[PDB]
RNA sequence: AAUAUUUAUGU
RNA sequence: AACAAAAAGGAUUAGAUACCCCAGUAGUCUUUGCAGACAAUUAUGAAUGCCAUAGGUUAGAUUUUUAAUUUAGUCUAUAAA
């Protein structure tokens, strides 16, 4: 069916988008009856409760919270199934990563590629991943586990910052020279996926719809896309209150 | 399929305060009516009646004798959710223009309460005691009390299967068995034959059961057991269901023809 | 050659071309129908296209040059042998009545059939049986003939409680005074009855007619 | 790996339609009408059902809405299609109800279903381990194989000459080698036999040596050869040297299910008498009188000989709507060829009235108005 | 025995004569009446009780004409679906 | 969790495969009796017919639902056409969400490429971006010829061919139900399904019906915010002109 | 149901 | 033996060689040669590769041989053409 859809010369980049994505909802079978969102509700409320600070410290220091017993979160299970996943990975990785996420928010894409470039070039020096690489997928689970020259994060001081050495750029390498010269700091076209919280808020702060009125407000929308109720349904679930009763319906971080 | 819906006013959770147990009511519906529903899923799961609520079931399926085991989960089903939905938390007082019905037809209040406990005991046996508004053509608005055997159905549609009296221990030879005995025939050759013994009102609007008691020992040999010495028992159970009634919706199902 | 030429697939490219340049040389073209921009985005599909259709099962391997290569195949599944099976032991569990229309076709979403034959939704038919069956020949590895056995014997049990319901039914009610209607076996006979009586008259009717005829075939022109 | 569209079909009501079964076998040798077909043994297409909402719009599940005229009215909507869809792009369908109330009625006399034995009537039902049994492995005897029902064999006396030969040419003559490696592992234990003490004062079953010298010993006793040939080709025994294998093994199960009930060791409690001692009658037709020979009596839609003993002796035209007797059935049972076969015998006096009792025609009632 | 066979493309299914013919009954009855004129005579008396039976023929009023048939109207409804087709 | 009449009373926004084939919309004719052409959407052969794939049908029908809005958003006059014994109520129920008009018999040969004489008589207003009637216009309903439908919506295909052939003459796009025996080249947007089901027809027409009462709301939507989503038809468009014509000479004289 | 006479011409 | 050009006779007819009739020779048949012309036709040379379906039918094969697949012929009705 896409090789039949013959644009025309004057078409502006967002037409032909739309054309595509009204294609693709035509072959929508429905998703399953009872798979459910697996982040979702408790979990992704989790999520944002220990993944919101700049140190790996506070976030394992939040998840024990989660983890041990009597937390009005709920999340017990999947809090301690997730510490025993971050005390298996590089500590580096992980300073460096979280690293990422915060400058990240501030960089444009064509900026990032080339820190990118740098920053994993630094990489093939270190020591955790030729040590995790040979040891996890070319011995393929023999010899051990990998052994990362930091054996723990509690062994990196509180005042130690192993993150700052793999942003800056040297001079032996040369910068990434990209194809075009095009960039932009926020995707131009990423609006075709489910409704995420951005624009159910926006959603709210533009009209006065209900609890219900404002699900079917994306539903029509959507043309019908299949998940926006249970999408929809959930933002609200999490970041949304009663308000002024049923009428009205506000965020929650006030 | 046919799901159980929840009770009144918060029954299953709490149960009655001076009537019934909160495991009582859980073990007397909950898990009872939870069991003659899968029961009845079983047997309407793919004929007419899949879609069919309690009460079209319990008419559709009155004469037919081969329909006969599905007519009984049916009208058990409706007769016992009929006897908790005009329970209260509390005693209700009863209305004035009720209250005035009630001694005319029974002479006082409290003579009816001995005549409804009097047959459920006398009864001897699983069943429900109803309070049917009965109102023939050119007839006033009359009260009775009319008593059914264990899965019998008050209203007229299914006269198949009043079941109001027993056959062993009321038809023999003497004046009064004979009598029983051939009403008895008369019915079962009239039903056949196709014949109505009693002209009935189009709409089966002649009887209106207002009231239930459900007399099953399933719903009292826990909370009142056996009632050995006459303390608790069904005698007890019968009584303490008076206090309970829901005079005020007993008045407006009623539908009692304005008089005074 | 005798059928119109249908150009209905090009109404958008035929209609488009004809808006594109007026009659009137000199003038700009009038506005189109209302329609041509309704559908500037959705062409039609290919149709009248022969492929390769999908195939249910195995194609013959040793087929050197063979035909009917655009023609759709035959559906079968394993339960079709089963159930071929099954409806030869018991030819009258075809006249128990089976309903086929679907209420919303989401009967299949509450079939566990590692339970038991009883099911929600669907009644206890062979269907149960061949479907109980597969199951135990798949997961348990039984043998065709072990796993019908099984299931096989759950369901007479099952059955034979719901002739004995009737039974027991109807005499316990007529103890408590309940009287039921005609059965279906004084109905069977009174409807033989009006139908035998018809032929009665057409039997009498005819006895009459070749009777008449003898005597009209017996030669007495000449009385003597 | 299937589609999505496919996962629902292969669940769909539609597709659990069963193929239309073979008809019941009846003498190959021997006409046959042409046009004119009356109803079959037993039910060979499915009959369908629907709502009584839908019924209203003739829809019943199927390619097109049937039309009204010849599927409303009745109480019990029954149809049997025979092709969804023909070459008149119609739903040839037919009333079901030949077949679909034939079940209820006899259903309604609650009898079960018994192992015919030649002629103490002991019966013994159909339902039972003991007998129902299809599954077998190798260590089954030729004593057990009497108590099964379902061979995969033919029946000698039963088939044709001419199918005879095709079973000969088609299926026994190129078993020839798989034969010899069955008496193998049988001669592996005529070995083992030997030690079957050796112990207490299997070989690999490969010896084209040993396979010889045991048949020969075999020509002079014909009747232990058979039972091992009986056994490999899955053969109905026929020789009494039990399970009725004088008309041949059953096509069916022997309930057929018409009728799941084990026994009618019961009392059906009569509300005013009380328990009755035998059960209640059912008025049967008569056909084909005596003076052709042989009555004939329509009980619930089958039809079974007269009961041994009149109306049956000669035809009547005076009575209405036909020569009508009550009669108990006694026992009934499935025949080879698939029929159902009723063992009928005349009812009593006293229960006919009983009967009529409940059902108002009694013309004297039993209860109060007889003195003696 | 082949089975009949799909009938080609006609320009009409129709029966000829719908309504069965009904001899004239008292054809028959004279055909009785000549017939015993020849083996006796012309004025004898064994041809009294055929003759008044021929006369009570032609006093009798003609029976009505049986209704229409309608079998050629489903004929055309089924034609197309029956045989090959229509035809010009 | 069905009624027979609930395709009607609420006919449903989408059809999902389990309604599909609730609906008998997969029950193909005859093998025998099919089109060799239409083979691209039968999924299989089973007790004797050919089974149209469910997916196919989906993916069909909504593309044919996206083609009733945007024909009914843009100021489009769609004709519902189901010409059967118990047809009519469904498309009279599905004319009416959509705005547009019915037809449940026999269509009359002629209507489109004839329209001058057979709807001669029928009257006819002028409306405007809000479709409320415009006084002004007496004289054009006079000399305007009749109207033709912008999008004509069949049921039943393989019936009606004369009004398809005039849809293809008079360059309209139309939309059917293409059973196995009916051809696929007789409309623009097939939608591959069993059109012999009173069932099926109710629920595809239910959801074209869905889709123009979606589309006529948007269409509405934006006109009170003063945008309109359609320019003057050509005939109306000319009798503009010629109406300051005739002015003209007023300012002149 | 297997009937069977004869009928040329026309700027 | 029978049939039957020719020859001959009897009728029909305005006339009748003729169509019809009573009869009847070559010839049809056997054997051995000559002769080579036919609406000797499918008004269509033989052969090879290739193109979508349907309902019959002929001789086989396979199969859960009931009924469906399949090879080589033949005949109706159609699609693209
Ligand atoms: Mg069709
Ligand atoms: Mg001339
Ligand atoms: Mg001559
Ligand atoms: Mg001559
Ligand atoms: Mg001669
Ligand atoms: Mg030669
Ligand atoms: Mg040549
Ligand atoms: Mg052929
Ligand atoms: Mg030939
Ligand atoms: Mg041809």
């Amino acid at each position: 069916r896409l090789a039949e859809l013959t644009p025309r010369d004057y078409w502006t980049i967002e037409q032909r988008l739309s054309v595509i994505n009204d294609t693709i909802e035509e072959f929508s079978t429905g998703v399953p009856y009872d798979e459910n969102i697996e982040i979702g509700g408790k979990i992704r409320l989790a999520i944002d409760r220990c993944f919101k600070y700049d140190k790996i410290d506070e976030i394992i220091a939040a998840l024990k919270e989660e983890a041990a017993e009597g937390a009005k979160g709920g999340v017990q299970s999947w809090a301690k199934n997730t510490l025993e996943e971050l005390t298996q990975r590089s500590p580096t990785s992980l300073h460096v990563t979280l690293r990422q996420m915060r400058l990240g928010k501030s960089w444009g894409i064509a900026h990032t590629f080339k820190r990118e470039h740098q920053m994993a070039a630094k990489f093939m020096k270190s020591h955790d991943f030729n040590e995790g690489v040979t040891a996890l997928l070319i011995d393929k689970g023999a010899n051990g586990p990998a052994k990362w020259k930091p054996a723990s994060l509690d062994e990196i001081p509180p005042g130690a910052n192993i993150s700052e050495d793999y942003f800056r750029n040297d001079p032996e390498v040369p910068v990434l020279e990209l194809l075009n010269d095009r960039s932009y700091m926020q995707y131009p076209y990423n609006k075709f996926g489910l409704p995420n919280d951005y624009d159910v808020k926006e959603a709210i702060e533009k009209g006065n719809f209900t609890r219900e009125k404002l699900i079917d407000h994306f539903v029509e929308t959507r043309r019908g896309k299949q998940g926006v109720r249970e999408a929809v349904s959930d933002v609200l679930d999490r970041m949304a209150v009663r308000s002024k009763g049923t009428e009205h319906v506000q965020w929650k971080k006030e | 399929q046919h799901y159980l819906m929840p009770l009144r006013d918060n029954f299953e959770q709490e149960g009655i305060r001076n009537f019934l147990s909160p495991g009582s009511v859980n073990m007397a519906y909950t898990e009872y009516q939870t069991f003659i529903l899968e029961k009845l899923n079983a047997l309407v799961v793919g004929t007419d009646f899949e879609q069919k609520d309690t009460k079209s079931i319990v008419l559709a399926t009155a004469r037919d004798p081969e329909l006969a085991h599905v007519f009984n989960h049916a009208s058990m089903a409706h007769n016992n959710h009929f006897f908790f939905d005009h329970l209260s938390p509390v005693p209700v007082k009863m209305g004035d223009k009720l209250f005035y019905h009630i001694n005319e037809n029974f002479g006082s209040v409290d003579t009816l309460r001995d005549e409804m406990i009097g047959t459920a005991v006398s009864m001897f046996g699983p069943g429900f005691v109803w309070l049917v508004r009965t109102q023939l053509p050119g007839q006033p608005v009359a009260l009775r009390v009319m008593a059914t055997y264990l899965a019998g159905s008050p209203y007229p549609g299914a006269h198949w299967r009043r079941q109001e009296m027993d056959a062993q221990t009321s038809i023999g030879s003497s004046p009064q068995g004979l009598s029983n005995g051939q009403r008895f025939f008369e019915r079962s050759a009239a039903g056949f034959k196709g014949n109505k013994l009693e002209p009935t009102a189009p709409g089966g609007t002649d009887l209106i059961p207002i009231l239930c008691l459900n007399t099953w020992e399933y719903a009292w040999l826990r909370e009142y057991g056996t009632g050995v010495g006459g303390m608790g028992g069904k005698l007890a159970y019968a009584q303490s269901w008076w206090n309970m009634i829901d005079w005020a919706k007993v008045e407006e199902e009623a539908r009692l023809e304005t008089r005074i | 050659g005798k059928g119109r030429i249908f150009q209905a697939a090009k109404v958008y490219q035929r209609a488009s071309e004809a808006a594109a340049t007026n009659i009137v040389s000199g003038l700009p073209p009038r506005n189109p129908p209302l329609w041509l921009k309704a559908i500037e985005s959705i062409p039609p599909a290919e149709i009248n296209t022969r492929p390769y259709p999908i195939q249910h099962s195995p194609p013959n391997p040793r087929a050197r040059k063979p035909r009917n290569l655009f023609r759709p195949t035959k559906i079968v599944y394993p339960e079709d042998e089963l159930r071929r099976d099954f409806y030869r032991d018991h030819p009258w569990e075809l006249a128990r009545p089976r309903m086929i229309i679907e209420l919303d076709g989401k009967d299949a979403r509450f079939l566990d059939w590692s339970k038991g034959l009883r099911q929600r939704g669907i009644p206890l038919s062979g269907e149960s049986v061949v479907q109980r069956q597969l199951w135990l020949m798949e997961n348990q590895g039984m043998t065709k003939q072990e796993a019908y056995d099984k299931a096989r014997h759950e369901f007479y049990k099952l059955r034979q409680l719901e002739q004995m319901e009737r039974r027991i039914a109807v005499e316990e009610a007529r103890m408590v005074g309940g009287y039921f209607g005609k059965d279906l076996l004084t109905v069977g006979m009174e409807l033989e009855n009006k139908t035998y009586e018809s032929w009665k008259k057409w039997a009498t009717t005819e006895i009459a007619r070749q009777e008449s005829a003898r005597a009209s075939m017996y030669t007495n022109v000449v009385d003597n | 790996g299937v589609s999505p569209g496919g996962a629902l079909l292969r669940t769909s009501r539609m597709f659990s339609l069963p193929p239309v079964i073979p008809p019941p076998p009846g003498n190959k040798l021997q006409m046959i009408s042409e046009r004119a077909s009356a109803t079959e043994a037993y039910p060979t297409h499915q009959v369908l059902t629907t709502f009584e909402s839908s019924r209203s719009r003739g829809d019943w599940g199927l390619k097109r809405p049937l039309p009204l005229k010849s599927t409303t009215g009745t109480t019990y909507p029954m149809v049997k299609v025979k092709e969804m869809d023909s070459l008149e792009q119609i739903t040839d369908f037919t009333s079901g109800t030949q077949h679909g109330l034939t079940l209820k009625k006899f259903q309604a006399l609650n009898i079960p279903i018994s192992t015919p034995s030649e002629i103490r009537p002991v019966q013994r039902s159909v339902f039972e381990a003991d007998t129902d049994v299809t599954a077998f492995s190798p260590d089954e005897q030729i004593q057990e194989a009497e108590k099964r029902w379902k061979f995969s064999g033919p029946w000698l006396a039963g088939m044709t000459p001419g199918e005879f030969k095709e079973y000969l040419a088609k299926t026994v003559r190129p078993k020839r080698a798989e034969f010899r490696k069955f008496i193998q592992k049988k001669i592996a234990a005529q070995k083992t036999e030997a030690a079957n003490r050796e112990l207490q004062e299997k070989p690999e079953s490969i010896t084209d040596d040993e396979v010889t010298e045991y048949l020969r010993r075999l020509r002079n006793d014909n009747q232990v050869l058979y039972d091992l040939v009986g056994q490999f080709l899955d053969l109905a025994p026929l020789k009494p040297p039990s399970p009725y294998g004088g008309r041949g093994p059953p096509i069916t199960h022997p309930s057929a299910g018409i009728s799941y009930l084990r026994t009618a060791a019961y009392l059906n409690n009569h509300p005013i008498y009380g328990p009755q001692k035998s059960h209640p009658p059912v008025q049967a037709r008569v056909l084909k009188p005596r003076r052709g020979n042989d009555a004939k009596i329509g009980v619930a839609g089958f039809v079974a000989d007269g009961p041994l003993g009149s109306v049956m002796d000669k035809f009547d035209p005076s009575i209405e709507g036909g020569a009508k007797l009550w009669v108990n059935v006694d026992k009934a049972t499935v025949d080879s060829t698939g029929r159902v076969q009723l063992t009928v015998s005349d009812a009593k006096a006293t229960d006919v009235l009983i009967a009529k009792e409940l059902i108002g025609d009694a013309r004297e009632p039993i209860f109060g108005s007889a003195p003696k | 025995p082949n089975k009949p066979i799909r009938l080609p493309p006609l320009k009409q299914l129709r029966v000829r004569q719908a309504n069965k013919a009904e001899e004239n009954p008292c054809i028959a009855v004279m055909s009785s009446v000549l017939a015993c004129w020849a083996s006796a005579g012309y004025n004898s008396a064994g041809c009294a009780t055929v003759e008044n039976a021929l006369r009570a023929c032609m006093d009798a009023p003609k029976p009505a004409p049986k209704p229409n048939n309608t079998i050629n109207y489903h004929l055309s409804r089924f034609q197309e679906r029956l045989t090959q087709g229509k035809s010009k | 969790r069905y009624i027979p009449e609930q395709y009607l009373r609420n006919p449903p926004s989408d059809a999902s495969l389990e309604d599909l084939m609730a609906a008998q919309a997969h029950m193909g004719h005859n093998t025998s009796l099919w089109n060799p052409a239409n083979a691209r959407y039968i999924y299989g052969v089973r007790q004797g017919i050919h089974i149209i794939s469910l997916e196919t049908t989906a993916t069909h029908l909504r593309r044919a639902a996206r083609v009733v809005e945007e024909v009914a958003y843009r100021g489009g006059l769609i004709l519902f056409v189901g010409t059967r014994p118990g047809q009519r109520p469904i498309v009279v129920r599905a004319a009416e969400l959509a705005k547009a008009c019915h037809l449940f018999t026999k269509w009359r040969p002629g209507t489109i490429t004839n329209r001058e004489q057979l709807l001669g008589g029928v009257p006819l207003t002028v409306v405007d971006e809000l479709d409320r009637p415009l006084s002004g216009f007496e004289d054009h309903l006079h000399d305007r010829r009749p109207l033709a439908p912008d999008l004509v919506v069949c049921l039943n295909p393989k019936e009606n061919m004369t009004l398809l052939y005039e849809c293809s003459l008079a360059k309209i796009p139309t939309i059917g139900i293409i059973d196995t025996n009916t051809n696929p080249s007789w409309v623009t947007y097939q939608i591959p399904a069993n059109d012999d089901s009173l069932r099926a027809t109710a629920l595809i027409s239910g959801v074209l019906g869905r889709a123009g009462e979606r589309g006529q709301k948007r269409r509405l939507e934006a006109a009170q915010r003063g945008v309109v989503t359609w320019k003057t038809p050509a005939d109306v468009q000319g009798y503009f002109e010629l109406a300051s014509a005739r002015a003209a000479d007023a300012r002149r004289r």
